[PDB]
RNA sequence: ACGAUUAGC
RNA sequence: AUCGU
């Protein structure tokens, strides 16, 4: 209860039950910094638990052993664990650490790691050395969360102090257990009580920022850590989503087994499988009806054509007739002690026969309940379990099948009978096409790929400065300036003048380190090459390139849900036509020299050789290289510039790689290791793979497969498809796609037997297969079941935070940056959209306030950052979405709904004036805006979130040396230079300032520069800049808000009917949306979803595809649309795209197509910095911004609304500001008509010119 | 005029959804289960 | 209106 | 004499 | 990765 006495007004603020304004905000955000740990786990003793809560606790988890008996030194004197379960027992142990703590001072009850071990170890003791290995290595596993743990806790202990919520859509509460059904969170209780014991400090642990303090007690173990962010996230889930008990509970079971095990991070890696494959992987088995959709994906294939067709009923014989998972899944719950589970899984599971809304959210909660943390381990075992693997081929290509070398490459004859004849003339044809094919020879085009490695990160550069200084060849110094000297950028800068004969030695040197972990997997461990080093390897990625872009059917994907081929799942999972997931196990490891490249590189070589004779490639001279390729003759051969790349390339690669490993987490364990493996962090890693998985599944599905076949039908499903209809890779993974003919479905026996011959046929080559038939889909860690998309829930934690090293974390606007990045994250997942806003609001209020004085930020900051807010001015409640834009567009939209309403609360209370606004009346809107923080927050919001460390002081003619070496490297082709001066000459004639800032290849140092000393740490001064900023923004006073928005809001707008309905009722498209959730449900039945990938859509609208690195297209094709609205000579576009580096005539050429054409509203939006929200992007946009928003009144024409036929882009812009509103409003979405504009188009025109003539 | 948002406001766009949906032909025949005789 | 959204002379006289 | 070192997209 | 110790 003491909750409710501290926290009042808040709950009923963001409840829906009264007002939300900005005093109670700021209170609450004061009474959240000001809260003891111990208070929290008061608060959290006071709930009043019920039974169907509590689950039975072994005693097991308290008393552990030491971790004396877990480790070893072995030879080359280098500590690591040894193993007791397989070759994969390398993980954290759930050993005690009790006798390794010396109490801190000014707390007593609180300790951390001896600094006499530490000593003991540093100066060589054994013991020492393992004891400090394991503290730091738990130290680590501890310290992989985002913030303190309490922190969330007691948000969502204050946002689930509101009880209930009511639905305006369904007119009735939400019937959500209250917190004492919550499992997970009266386990972490118990669990707390019992570790604290008689001290009276409760918390297990405090989380610094920099090293965490452990509490001293006989019950601490290591596993403990884990455990807790475990339980936070599951409690955090259960009452965000409406997880039923049951599968909760077996959760919770699985994690306490996982605590009491050997060791928590094995063990959850060993059990990561049994939710998916109980529940996912068994349903249907007796089907009666249900719906999915009719798909169909048109005969244009690398575009990827998708059409929706309605929903056909569900046929009973659309069972599931793949192979039962039953003996495996038993075997596994046998072995482990998990029986009961799996057995209450399986039993569960049998119980849904119709493919309902029911079903689908049942399968979300079982894949939601998997443990969901970040596995960690000594990176010296990472290392030494990864990167010692190799393929094992057994049958190799025979010796007779080769000829002499070509320097270090020796041509395979095409008499050979290996299969490797079709990959070598794949890649051949592929090399041909690419040297014959002319875009490779433009200037632009080396400059773009030259630089597309140079970034400001880390290199390996003291590697290459050692290796190079090897040969007594000295590169330049720069001291005195706060650049970071550990960056590829300042590899390029040190590189410039030396020619190639001088750096070509730092091709083999010894790679350096990297590696950062993942949630339920192993770590990755990551090489980066230094810059020559991904110079060198230029024709590879460029013909893997080519492959992946006209040879087969693939897609690079992007990062996130949104930018992704959903559709192409949804079609493979419909029941007529089945699929088949194909993953490669440590595809890594798979490719080394003796069969891909091996073959790879003679391909390229003698590729190119009949194109390109001289014209040397990106700063990579041609050469002479003898061969002794017929008989006994040899001759000389001169090669082009990409072949001294290839033949530098190939002995990189017949050598192998060193691998330079010094870590921190255990002293004296520096040594180096030569290793077999493909570099992972190069530039052509991802091509080449994708490139090698298609063509070798081509080649199988071609030459290999009949020939080791025997039954009919068999024969002839393989004859039926091919790579280029039914075959999508990227990289590990793919996904094959067999469809339905008239008879129904293909039978399982024939696919069962296609999948061993692919399991015999990946084994010759040195690959194993991982093939999953289980009648659903898997692809880019997508699934999907008889049409329909199942967010992972446990894929992305709420809590968890990867770091590698031991860095300490960045300030309070950073991890004000990661809160809203989970609220996104649980936006694109697809939870219960009133309990979600509510926890998302009190985490906001938890994390709003930080001491230096105080600082705090306003509300309406966060509001201005997309977070949507709930009752405002005595509105109805539960009002907004949250598809609502972030940024301008998004105020703009609330406001303008919200519009009327607003004046009259500003009126009703002692907000008038006597002058009238064409906005908001007679309301004195400055005074209460003023009075509201709400300039101050929309003001605060748009300042930087992290230290102006940028800009720092630097002594001079260091920087100008610094800025000439960068210059020098990035136009080595005077052709280029002449083009870039020519440029800017008639931009001076021409250009004559009408943009302020043109982009052009002599800034790209400047950025460079930039970028580089931007990655460094921040000095004191820097965050107390910082922190003035920010002061001096909240105490200003501001009398207006930015012109964009102004201009905005003289737009009026009317909403008549809503759009019918574009996807059946009845169909489950995605998990989580349903009647239960009644937001989303709406909008995208109203909507529809995007049945097209996004990134060629988005692509399609750019002018260029791609620029030089430091540039952005974006800044590019706006400067060149304002220099086309802001009245200018097409001289100022062609100046502008030679700028750019375009050569002349195809800068005139584009500059006089630009100047007439038009162009689709996003470009022309791009031009007042309006691009379409994250959000978004999951439904379909498109159709909505064409049709459905009508900028004619649905009375007629009002001689108001004139747009002039000049500044005819005002459409695009009014198209979103329409848009914006006809989405934020919750329900469905409506179509929204122009009403008014108060200064007419042409005045509102000339508004945004006034301002695009700034910037 | 001066149409602010309200609670009913979006119910009457839900109630016309609602209708314009339930009033297509094919949904208004549509089934996913089989009756007792079209099995047979 | 909420609640209700939330429920669904002498001479002229003679 | 020791020390806050990293991919690609 | 030397002025932090």
């Amino acid at each position: 209860s003491m909750i409710l006495t501290q926290f009042g007004p808040f709950i009923e603020s963001i409840s829906g039950i009264t007002d939300q304004s900005n005093d109670v905000f700021e209170n609450a955000a004061k009474a959240f910094s000001m809260f003891t740990r111990s208070d929290v786990y008061k608060a959290l003793d006071e709930i009043p638990f019920s039974e169907d809560a509590m689950l039975p606790i072994p005693p097991t988890i308290y008393t552990k052993p030491s971790h004396d008996s877990y480790y070893y030194i072995d030879a080359l004197n280098r500590v690591r664990r040894k193993t007791y379960q397989g070759p994969d027992d390398v993980y954290v142990p759930n050993c005690s650490i009790v006798e390794l703590l010396e109490p801190h001072e000014t707390l007593t009850s609180y300790g951390r790691l001896s600094e006499a071990i530490e000593n003991r170890a540093k100066d060589g003791d054994s013991q020492a050395r393992i004891a400090t290995t394991y503290g730091r290595i738990a130290e680590s596993q501890a310290r992989q969360i985002k913030a303190p743990l309490e922190k969330f806790v007691l948000a969502l202990l204050v946002a689930e102090a509101g009880g209930s919520l009511y639905d305006p859509v369904l007119q009735k509460y939400d019937e959500i257990p209250g917190l004492s059904h919550n499992c997970p969170l009266w386990c972490f209780r118990e669990i707390c009580r019992h570790i604290s014991g008689p001290l009276p400090d409760r918390a297990p642990y405090l989380y610094l920022s920099a090293g965490v303090f452990w509490l001293m007690s006989p019950r601490m173990t290591s596993a403990i850590p884990p455990l807790l962010s475990d339980l936070v996230n599951l409690a955090i889930l259960q009452q965000t989503a409406g997880l039923d008990p049951s599968l909760v509970r077996l959760g919770v079971q699985i994690c306490l087994h996982a605590a009491a095990s050997s060791s928590y991070a094995w063990f959850i890696l060993k059990t990561k499988s049994i939710f998916p494959q109980n529940t996912l992987h068994s349903m249907y088995e007796s089907l009666e009806g249900g719906y999915c959709p009719n798909l169909e994906w048109l005969e244009p294939r690398s575009d990827y054509k998708f059409m929706y067709m309605g929903a056909m009923p569900l046929s009973t014989k659309y069972a599931r007739s793949a192979p039962s998972n039953d003996k495996k899944a038993r075997e596994l719950g046998e072995k482990y002690g998990l029986s009961s589970v799996v057995s209450e899984l399986r039993r569960r599971t049998k119980t849904y026969s119709k493919h309902d809304f029911t079903s689908v959210r049942y399968i979300r909660d079982a894949m939601a309940c998997t443990s969901g943390i970040f596995l960690v381990r000594t990176p010296t075992e990472t290392v030494l379990q990864e990167y010692t693997q190799s393929p094992e081929i057994k049958v190799p290509i025979p010796q007779k099948d080769w000829t002499g070398p070509i320097g270090e490459i020796r041509i395979l004859k095409d008499t050979t009978s290996s299969i490797a004849r079709y990959l070598y003339r794949t890649w051949y044809l592929a090399a041909a096409r690419m040297a014959a094919q002319p875009r490779t020879w433009d200037p632009l085009f080396q400059a773009i790929m030259r630089s597309q490695y140079v970034t400001a990160r880390g290199g390996s550069g003291a590697t290459l400065r050692e290796s190079l200084y090897a040969i007594n060849v000295s590169l330049p110094d720069f001291k005195g300036l706060p650049v970071k000297a550990a960056t590829k950028i300042f590899q390029a800068a040190q590189l410039a003048n030396l020619p190639f004969s001088h750096t070509s030695v730092a091709i083999l040197a010894d790679t350096s380190m990297g590696l950062r972990n993942q949630v339920q997997r192993r770590p990755r461990s990551i090489m980066p090459l230094n810059v020559p080093q991904q110079q060198v390897s230029a024709p590879h990625t460029l013909t893997a390139d080519y492959i992946n872009y006209h040879m087969n059917l693939s897609t690079t994907s992007g990062s996130a849900v949104i930018e992704k081929v959903i559709p192409l799942g949804v079609y493979a999972s419909s029941p007529p036509n089945q699929s088949i997931n194909i993953d490669i196990s440590a595809c890594d490891a798979s490719i080394t020299w003796d069969f891909f490249l091996s073959v790879i590189m003679a391909a390229i070589h003698e590729g190119v050789a009949s194109s390109s004779i001289g014209k040397p490639f990106m700063g990579v001279p041609a050469s002479i290289v003898n061969d002794e390729s017929v008989v006994g003759v040899r001759a000389a051969r001169p090669i082009s510039g990409m072949q001294n790349m290839i033949q530098h390339l190939s002995k990189l690669y017949k050598r192998g790689f060193s691998y330079r490993v010094n870590d921190s987490f255990s002293p004296g364990n520096d040594f180096t290791h030569m290793t077999t493996t493909f570099p992972s962090g190069s530039t052509a890693t991802s091509t080449e793979h994708t490139a090698n998985n298609s063509t070798m599944m081509e080649t199988f599905l071609t030459v290999w497969g009949p020939e080791h076949t025997d039954d009919p039908d068999v024969l002839r499903l393989m004859k039926s498809l091919t790579i280029q209809r039914n075959y999508v890779c990227q990289g590990d993974d793919g996904l094959m796609i067999i469809d339905g003919n008239t008879a129904g479905k293909v039978n399982s026996e024939t696919i069962q037997k296609m999948l061993e011959l692919i399991s015999k046929y990946g084994e010759e080559f040195g690959w194993k297969y991982d093939i999953a038939y289980d009648g659903t889909a898997e692809y880019l860690k997508l699934y999907f079941i008889f049409g329909c998309r199942i967010p992972n829930l446990s894929r992305h934690p709420i809590v968890g935070k990867e770091r590698a090293n031991s860095s300490a974390e960045e300030p309070w606007p950073a991890i004000l940056d990661q809160i809203m990045g989970i609220f996104f994250n649980g936006v694109h997942d697809g939870l219960q959209w009133q309990r979600w806003i509510r926890y998302s609001w009190a985490l906001c209020c938890a994390f709003s306030r930080q001491r230096t004085g105080y600082l705090q930020y306003p509300m309406w900051s966060f509001v201005y950052w997309g977070l949507p807010l709930v009752k405002v001015f005595g509105s109805d409640p539960w009002i907004f979405s949250w598809y609502m834009p972030t940024g301008d567009l998004g105020m703009y939209s609330w406001i303008s709904l919200i519009r009327p309403l607003m004046t009259r609360w500003m009126v009703a209370n002692g907000y008038v004036t006597d002058k009238c606004s064409p906005v908001f009346g007679n309301a004195d809107y400055r005074k209460c805006f003023n009075e509201l923080k709400l300039y101050q927050g929309y003001y605060m919001a748009q300042l930087p979130r992290n230290p102006k460390k940028s800009g720092r002081a630097a002594p001079r003619e260091v920087r100008e040396q610094f800025t000439q070496a960068l210059s020098d490297y990035l136009m080595q082709n005077p052709e280029l230079k002449s083009r870039v001066l020519r440029g800017r000459s008639e931009w001076e004639k021409y250009g004559a300032g009408i943009i302020h800032n043109p982009p052009s290849l002599f800034d790209v140092p400047h950025k460079w520069y930039q970028g580089a000393q931007e990655a460094a740490t921040a000095t004191r001064e820097e965050l107390a800049e910082m922190d003035e900023t920010l002061m001096r923004a909240r105490k200003h006073s501001y009398s207006s808000f930015s012109k964009l928005l102004e201009a905005y809001l003289l737009v009026k707008w009317r909403m008549c009917e809503a759009r019918e309905p574009s996807v059946d009722l009845r169909l489950p498209l995605c998990a989580g949306i349903d009647p239960l959730n009644s937001d989303p449900f709406l909008k995208m039945v109203s909507v529809g979803p995007m049945l097209q990938s996004t990134r060629k859509y988005f692509a399609q609208t750019l002018f260029m595809a791609k620029t030089v690195s430091g540039l952005d297209v974006n800044a590019i094709d706006s400067a060149l649309l304002r220099l086309r609205t802001l009245g200018a000579d097409k001289k100022a576009l062609t100046a502008q795209l030679l700028m750019v580096g375009l050569q002349e005539s195809e800068a005139d050429a584009l500059a006089g197509k630009i100047m007439l054409q038009d162009v689709n509203t996003v470009q022309l939006a791009r031009v007042v910095n309006l691009a379409v929200p994250d959000t978004w992007m999951s439904l379909d946009f498109d159709t909505m911004f064409k049709h459905h928003v009508k900028l004619l009144p649905k009375d007629g024409r009002h001689l108001n609304t004139d747009i002039p036929p000049r500044m005819g882009w005002l459409r695009a812009i009014l198209r979103f500001l329409g848009a914006g509103m006809a989405m934020t409003a919750t329900g469905v979405a409506v179509d929204i008509y122009l009403e008014d504009i108060h200064g007419g188009g042409r005045s509102l025109g000339q508004r945004f010119m006034t301002w695009m003539r700034q910037e | 005029g001066n149409m602010t948002l309200t609670s009913s406001e979006i119910q009457r766009h839900i109630t016309e959804f609602i209708s314009s949906w339930q009033n297509h032909p094919i949904v208004q025949v549509s089934a996913d289960v089989e009756n007792r005789k079209t099995a047979q | 209106a909420h609640v209700a959204s939330h429920g669904l002379n002498r001479k002229t006289a003679q």
